[PDB]
């Protein structure tokens, strides 16, 4: 006798789409971005 | 922007024989020649001097080393948390808004239950969940790496007795047989005297966030008294007991919904019945203009 | 602007027997023999000159311990009031909206009371209520700060007597037995 | 903050 009970989870409703995985986004900013932030200190 | 060079790093006192580049070949002799080498002769416990070459050097690894955690933290939990906070607040306006589209009328295989989404949304985070091992794992990498540099800077607050003042001495593979040059140049360093100083700044700081970090290492004893007590009142749900201890999403979320909870628009409108009944731009921009 | 660096910080007197890079030498051998050493010899009160050497990085220091109240405050409470702000903005317009229809036809368990939202809102922020303590911290931090930088400057503008000459000498752990040097180099920052 | 990153240490580096 609700009518309701289905609707919570009735409803069904893309920039929020990563496009690389986690830890490749890691390795990446650590064996290229830790190299040029020792040398800019020897610049 | 006090310039840190080598012409205002060491400085030596050459004699009046010597002219100019050769004066500044024993400054440079003496800047290189405390990277390990038998020719230091610092004669005060034979000590390190490898700090003062580079302590800036060093406390730009601890400004790396105290950005990996939350930054990995927003790789990790934050997209398995923006999705999912943004999930928890729609289905909170509803569930007030449907208490009361009944209450105009309160006057006037299949599997499912009575009870709402958000009462079980708030079960199937609590015993199986791994949400804060990638917390904890921000507050034990901060933890250790301040206990770190509150042992390093406070081991550089010591290494500042007289390791400013050593006898260098430019007798190498070729001037071993010289006679112009005098066996012994007295040098000083000359940028330890703000480096002392930048020590005892940079510590007092860190012997204060030690205990602010084991506030926050207190998760179920971070005071979330009330942060969904107040929807009680409606009869959609009866109870919505918590008693939050441990390795439970639900220790952690319901300290989440408190900075949050501010943002539900339905949350305010259920307080009014009881009661009468520059970082992220800023670490990014801060980062380059270090280095230059 | 004024470029501050050591070459227009500190200078000293040395003898025409020195060449370049012995007087550059004592030059920096004295703007780091000021930091806290036995060979010092100010002669007037025997008093500090640390703050000379440093006196731009503390009052940058004055400058980030006045930012850190009304940063905090803007984590702290200005979230907790700019959905409360909007909040009593949205139910303000409404309950004149609302005086005014019916005014048009003024010529032509359920716990719930006559009486409004904004008359019991401003009700429930009376008794029970703690974002003026989040508030009476940014006054207090501000007030403590700006009584201290008025007693350390104020101090600074009488540590000027003659805290800028000073008769430093560069005898160390092998100068000691040096005839090139005189004992006694006139300084003054 | 890794596409803007290390679009800016590039050539911050070589300046």
């Amino acid at each position: 006798a609700t009518e309701y009970v289905f609707s919570d989870f009735l409803l069904k409703e893309f920039k929020g789409l990563r496009l690389e995985l986690a830890v490749d986004k890691m390795v990446t900013c650590i064996a290229v971005g830790l190299p040029l932030l020792l040398i800019s200190l020897a610049f | 922007a006090q310039e840190i060079s080598i012409g205002t790093q060491i400085s030596c006192f050459s004699p009046s024989s010597f002219s100019w580049r050769q004066a500044a070949f024993v400054d440079s002799y003496c800047w290189a020649a405390v990277q390990q080498k038998n020719s230091l002769q610092s004669e005060s416990g034979n000590l390190p001097l490898w700090l003062h070459k580079f302590f800036p050097y060093i406390l730009l690894l601890f400004a790396i080393l105290l950005y990996l955690p939350p930054l990995f933290w927003r790789f990790a939990a934050a997209p398995h948390i923006c999705s999912d906070l943004k999930f928890i607040m729609e289905e909170l306006d509803k569930v007030y808004n449907r208490a009361i589209k009944a209450a105009k009328s309160a006057r006037d295989s299949e599997s499912h239950f009575k009870y709402p989404i958000v009462e079980q949304y708030l079960k199937t985070k609590k015993n199986s969940n791994n949400l804060i091992i990638k917390y904890i794992s921000c507050r034990l990498l901060t933890l250790i790496i301040i206990l770190l540099a509150c042992i390093y800077l406070g081991y550089y607050f010591s290494l500042s007795s007289l390791s400013d003042e050593f006898v260098c001495s430019i007798k190498s593979g070729i001037l071993r047989n010289d006679s112009t040059v005098p066996d012994q140049f007295q040098c000083k360093l000359i940028a330890v005297g703000i480096f002392q100083l930048l020590s005892v700044i940079n510590l007092v700081v860190y012997v204060l966030l030690a205990p602010v970090v084991v506030y926050t290492l207190f998760v179920p004893f971070r005071q979330k008294t009330d942060v969904l007590k107040v929807y009680e009142i409606l009869p959609t749900f009866d109870v919505l007991h918590f008693k939050s201890e441990g390795y439970n999403d639900l220790s952690l979320y319901n300290l989440f919904l408190e900075e949050n909870i501010s943002e539900v628009k339905s949350y305010k409108c259920l307080k009014v019945l009881e009661n009468i009944k520059a970082n992220n731009g800023e670490k990014n921009a801060r980062q380059r203009l270090l280095d230059s």
